């Protein structure tokens, strides 16, 4: 959609990452596996709960009877009251329905940016040190152990540390 | 070595509709539409409804002989009638400002039935034992309303009637009375003797002189005569006078009460249960955690807004692409 | 070699307003506001309206000499009455619960005039021929309402009349009658002999004793006296009875009906046509195709919502950048 | 706009691209012209048509008469009837007006989004075999024929086919 | 060498609420909810309100001894009545269509008091000097309403009265009158002599015969009798006619007036000033601009919509991140 | 939040930039400080003001009285009148309250998108010439004086002029 990540450059979901909305998959000499990005997942639960409450919280409403009884010689007031009942009904049905359609689009668009910003955040860290292979993947031009992998996921990737190894591998691949 | 950024997919089958696509599968979602009701008429804010069984407001309030009357409750959050609730005004006539009275009585916070004009002491020169009718049968015998007394002549004599009630109750007193409109000159004579009669009733706020309209009406419940029903609320220290020379269906029981802000009358076959609710529907009570409901447009309580929606699913998670 | 990814631009001149800026030319956009109508009055739910011509509901329902008449079974979706409709109550007076009748007649599922009390056999003791007035002229002569007989004394005699009718139809019957209030005691004798008269009308739900109010009112349509108009809906099982010693303007024609799910009256000079609609406005009919409409706030049907806006066009294409 | 494409790096629109909302201007050794991106255009059309249909179709409304007749002694009720009509008139007018403003802005952004997305999709395919020259333009370091050009459009572009050929031209 | 990109940060402490985050400190913001008012009762439509002081509409229209009137404008935008306004109908009884008259007198573009029936000329056969009461005192003396004359017998005779007014003013004339209902036969005889009496009021639009109800009602301001209050608007060129054999409390003063658009009655203790506003609240006036307001539900004018929000703020600037 | 620039890659705001909403901060050889970007700040102000006037000016409304008066035997019409009053209150409150929430989130995203677009624009003009050092900053590989600096902001930056000058600065 809107940010190009979800169902865009990152084709599909992961039934393997069960600990969060957004995260990572890795491969190294030690092993593979999925992990959720805590910082983004949490903030997003926090914000989505806020949005969910807001739609519900702001309602409040009065103590109302709704029903009114009118006699055989009070059809005009009885119809006036149905007009009030029907008019509010049309207001509430239309708004509820439009609010939900517009906000469901805005929610998915939000999950798209979260996944897009996550890709970009890493791309900014690794720079020259990894190859962007598409599908939201990076192929490290250097040896990236569970520790190194964790540094990236935690947003503390040390680019000058792996630079030399990555420059020689890249320069050999590009050769 | 690879690092892949991705997103969660799951066992979720739930769908939301967006402005751009209809059936989008989401990993997580919240329903905003209360589609369920408990199928019971509950106490509204810890206060039980006044369930009128086979009787209607008129029946219960006039003390129709088929209605309990000696088993109400000092308070009610709302009143319940059943769609079949037939027992009301058994003597045919108009019950003036009836819906207004139903509205006033929909909710109450204090309610006490008391003998305004006690039977054995109030009418020493009028007959208070006869004045039962085939119009009101109860348990095989000619009966009448419990809350009123149909005064009739004391064997050839209907002297002038003049009786008042103050109000030492520190709340409004609902006083109901009836005006008898006989069928013929013979029916007037047999009940009251005096041919040209009048009824006068007055308070500080109320004043009406009634004149019986003798005429044969089409037979309703064996009656060609009619009886009109009247009511007034007598303020905490006001007086109500009853003056008559005939045709006065006199108040016997009146009601000290405090009207509660504003409720309604649910006409329903829904059974009453010992449950609490913030919102009552004619067909079952509803939770108020959600902003909307599609159960019933006519609700009583602090209620979600009725919508003609069948689904209002709000996405929380993302698109579920398990591919 | 070059590859440029880009967007569209065209000859489009459609301008929309967005939260961030007014008048933006777009490549494509749709209107959401119905601004046009047919300028005709159409059928609603495949049913034509009842057009009243030079008459209003009062003139129509009573038999005003200037009015059409529907001696046959009919049905309407709504009622059309022209702003210049003068022909109503030709003899001056009050039409009791007139706007209530108007609404109840607004749309009718089945409507049928029948001679409730046939002119030739119903009154052998009173004058059905006399009871014509200058107030109700027709083709330059003293006339009266078609659906009513102004009964009058038969040669210095006016016996007590008792006339009843049992609703043998299987649908409600609307009955109308009048109470004549003469200007002088001379008028009361000249027309009814009796001088101290009453009129009594009863059904299972209705009961009223009428007493003529004799006085000189200011002269309206050459009349110092007044005529009051009353109506009731007699239920299927039911019987309606008339009793009088004078002053009764008897029913001649009554109407069996089924009251259709509530509609309305359009007061318009817009001509009625054989078109069909879902939405009718006094100005002419609209398409319920779009959600909003700026035509008229008073509408009949399943209509778009009335709006003060002069334009509501939603962008669909992109910004138009010709370059 | 919001996504930087429409009236941003891609300066203006093409009147010569009648076939769709979004697309390309191919320019090589064997003729030139405009072509619409079928997927992105069709997808957009469908979604927009849904957005439109949601706004119109969620309305519905039931049978009402609106019009009410009152006597001279019923002015308060006449006025209660007016308060209801004007109340609903104030609600619908403001809501419809705001729904059009707010929603026109979300639509133009959506178009900006499909243009920005398409731009990056092509960039991601070509990586370093083509130069970015602004106006949303890619200048090929290699010889992209009509079939090579008709691979970048449908997203089947072969980077290894031209990799080293482009590597040489770059120097 | 470096060139950076960045955004503004400031001294701002103001927070907004977003859909995703509750307390957001923003660089800039605008308020959409009006919560300020001047505490004054202002000129709507360039016209000052009609402040009634200690009097209510009943007391002011009828010439209640504590109400003075006339010099109290010919045009007003709305009516100010205070919550403690006791001075109304000093003689007890019912004011027919009282709230209806209240709505109709709410805004007037022309108002002129005129003696419809000069005290001097109008009544040569009835007493116009006796018609004072202990119920309506002025400076500790039996008085009455200025706009009404309480006609009484002239030396043991109440001949039939007949008086008419033909509306020669260019507008509608508000005529008010009263029916006195004595407590006893003696009171009736001492006031009117006649005993079996009536009151008739006729117009083109209006006709009603009143029959006095003689009874001891509970004492309201030492009165066991009642005085019902009636009014009617006589269209230009129309005649209003009064006829009686007693119990008529005639009009003396009538009002030629021009009913204005759609205003109301503000019941408030808040002071009236020389301020010009477009929106009025019982609490004070709002100088609009904004679409929303939490001051009062009940308002007169081109007003913002009443919302229960205590804070409605639109962020215009960005998230303030100073550091 | 949305475009990952404001409180994203550009961690915080500059109190030192009184000039306008979005701008720059230079550090060369001849004095360092901040200056707003006019050809975006004015646009933002104009657009945001338009958004405000729309929320405000779309209201209008007519002259109404609201308050109704009813006798003791008119409780049902009294109560119907309160239903209209409460129904409108609940409608307006919920609407006003939600539009305020929804729209505040939209305005802030717009600011994020504007900063993102301004950063992207500069990165595009510069290219190889300056190093991306995070937090919206570009470290010039070449020498850029106060005039050269003004140009990058103006949208007029010649890449060839400093091409080799910056090429022989990559080691
Ligand atoms: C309390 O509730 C019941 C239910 O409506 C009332 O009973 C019904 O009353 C009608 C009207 O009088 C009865 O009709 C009669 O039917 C008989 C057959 O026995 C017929 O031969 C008569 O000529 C007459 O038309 C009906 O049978 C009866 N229905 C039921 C369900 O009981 C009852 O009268 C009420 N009592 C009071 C005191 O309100
Ligand atoms: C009847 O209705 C609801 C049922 O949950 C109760 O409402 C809550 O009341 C408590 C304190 O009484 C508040 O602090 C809550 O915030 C309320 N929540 C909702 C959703 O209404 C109410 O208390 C109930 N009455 C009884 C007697 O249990
Ligand atoms: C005007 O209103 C005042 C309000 O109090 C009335 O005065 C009260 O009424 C009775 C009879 O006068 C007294 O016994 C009370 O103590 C009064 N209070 C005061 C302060 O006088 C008065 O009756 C009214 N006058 C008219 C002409 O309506
Ligand atoms: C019908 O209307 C016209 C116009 O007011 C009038 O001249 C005529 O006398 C009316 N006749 C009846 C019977 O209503």
């Amino acid at each position: 959609g809107l940010f190009g990540a979800i169902a865009g450059f990152i084709e599909g979901g992961w039934t393997g990452m069960v600990d969060g909305w957004y995260g990572y998959h890795h491969q190294n000499e030690q092993g593979s596996g999925y992990a959720a990005d805590l910082k983004s997942t949490q903030n997003a639960i926090d914000e989505i709960t806020n949005k969910v409450n807001s739609v519900i919280e702001k309602m409040n409403t009065q103590f109302t009877a709704v029903g009114k009884e009118f006699n055989h010689l009070e059809k005009r007031i009885e119809n006036l009251n149905k007009k009030v009942d029907d008019g509010f009904l049309d207001i509430w049905t239309y708004n509820a329905e439009l609010l939900v359609l517009l906000e469901n689009e805005r929610t998915l668009d939000y999950h798209d940016s979260n996944v897009k910003n996550l890709y970009e955040k890493v791309r900014s860290q690794l720079k020259n040190n990894a190859k962007e292979i598409g599908n939201g993947c990076f192929e490290f031009y250097h040896k990236c152990d569970n520790t190194c992998m964790e540094s990236v996921k935690n947003g503390t990737y040390d680019y000058p540390k792996y630079s030399e190894e990555a420059k020689l591998n890249r320069e050999e691949i590009d050769s | 070595d690879t690092l892949c950024i991705g997103y969660h997919a799951n066992n979720s089958t739930d769908t939301v509709d967006t402005v751009l696509e209809k059936n989008v599968t989401v990993t997580h979602s919240v329903n905003l539409l209360e589609d369920k009701h408990n199928g019971k008429l509950c106490k509204l804010r810890g206060v039980a409804p006044l369930h009128l069984g086979k009787c209607n407001i008129a029946g219960w309030i006039l003390g129709n002989p088929e209605c309990e009357s000696l088993s109400t409750a000092s308070s009610w959050s709302y009143i319940v009638e059943t769609p079949s609730s037939d027992n009301g005004t058994c003597y045919p006539g108009d019950f003036i400002d009836y819906e207004e009275l139903r509205e006033q009585l929909s909710s109450v916070s204090s309610f006490e039935r008391f003998e305004i004009f006690p039977k054995t002491s109030s009418w020493p020169n009028h007959d208070s034992n006869k004045g039962v009718t085939a119009a009101c049968p109860h348990a095989g015998a000619k009966s009448f309303y419990k809350n009123l007394i149909w005064l009739v002549k004391k064997g050839n004599s209907y002297p002038k009637l003049s009786k008042s009630y103050i109000n030492d109750k520190g709340k409004e007193v609902l006083v109901l009375w009836g005006i008898h409109h006989p069928s013929t000159s013979a029916d007037q004579q047999s009940l009251y003797q005096n041919a040209d009669t009048y009824v006068f009733v007055g308070s500080s706020r109320y004043s009406k002189k009634f004149k019986p309209e003798i005429a044969i009406r089409p037979k309703v419940r064996d009656q060609e005569g009619r009886m009109n029903y009247y009511w007034t609320l007598v303020e905490p220290g006001d007086k109500i006078t009853f003056e008559a020379t005939g045709n006065l269906v006199v108040p016997r029981y009146a009601f000290a009460m405090e009207r509660n802000a504003g409720s309604g009358i649910i006409i329903s076959d829904t059974p009453v249960h010992d449950c609490n609710t913030t919102c009552q529907t004619p067909k079952g009570a509803i939770n108020t955690s959600l902003p909307f409901q599609n159960i019933h447009p006519i609700t009583i309580g602090k209620c979600p807004k009725y919508v003609k929606s069948t689904k209002l699913r709000l996405a929380t998670g993302l698109r579920n692409i398990p591919s």
